[PDB]
């Protein structure tokens, strides 16, 4: 049995790490919700 | 139990100890979640319960004690940040410029942003500080990498 437990405010923080790329991909999405790349 | 809006752990005491099965955002009395997360299933908040109100495999999306609240959407050009909350650690902002899930039925945003399966719920926000989407439904790419679309409901 799940419980929630408060971990914050929800805020922008002004100097934030900042990391990743922006990658485009073409994806599907089946009827499971479960998303693939297709090529 | 406490309805304040932010972000919260989603816990079980199921398995060994208390373990983190994923992350939601409590917003005007709503708790909105991924539906892989719960599965659908009654939450626990302190000693009330929180029921199961609309959900969508599809989509994995589920919300709690009303219908979906977040509506906002990336704007397709400003970074964004993911206020990750990962298991035994404290909420933290990642900034990013998100890519993009190109799709039969439109275009998506998506974060490249790693973070353990206890992570799945975490909001993605926009620098006004609305959340734009949740993180945790995406595709694991070749470099080994994880992509999360921005997983966004509609508020009707
Ligand atoms: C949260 O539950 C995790 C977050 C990503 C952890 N994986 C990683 N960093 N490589 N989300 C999932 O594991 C996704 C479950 C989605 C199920 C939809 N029906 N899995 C993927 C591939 O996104």
């Amino acid at each position: 049995d799940m419980y929630i437990e408060r971990a914050g405010d929800i805020t922008w923080e002004k100097d934030a790490e900042v990391t990743g790329n922006s990658p485009r991909l073409d994806v599907a999405l089946d009827e499971s919700g479960d998303f693939s790349l297709v090529e | 139990g406490e309805t304040t809006d932010g972000v919260y752990r989603v816990m079980t005491r199921r398995l060994l100890g208390s373990t983190q099965v994923g992350v939601g955002v409590m917003q005007e009395g709503v708790f909105h979640t991924m539906w892989h997360v719960t599965k659908g299933a009654a939450l626990r908040s302190g000693e009330g319960r929180l029921d199961p109100y609309w959900g969508d495999v599809k989509q994995d999306l589920v919300s709690y004690c009303g219908p979906w609240k977040l509506d906002a959407a990336w704007d397709g050009l400003s970074e964004v940040q993911l206020l990750a909350v990962p298991p035994g650690e404290r909420a933290k902002n990642i900034q990013t410029l998100p890519g993009i899930f190109k799709t039969k039925d439109g275009d998506i945003g998506a974060v490249a942003l790693d973070y353990p399966a206890g992570t799945s719920g975490s909001p993605i926000l926009d620098k006004s500080g609305r959340v734009i989407g949740l993180y945790g439904n995406g595709v694991v790419i070749k470099n080994g990498s994880y992509v999360s679309a921005i997983t966004q409901g509609k508020r009707e």
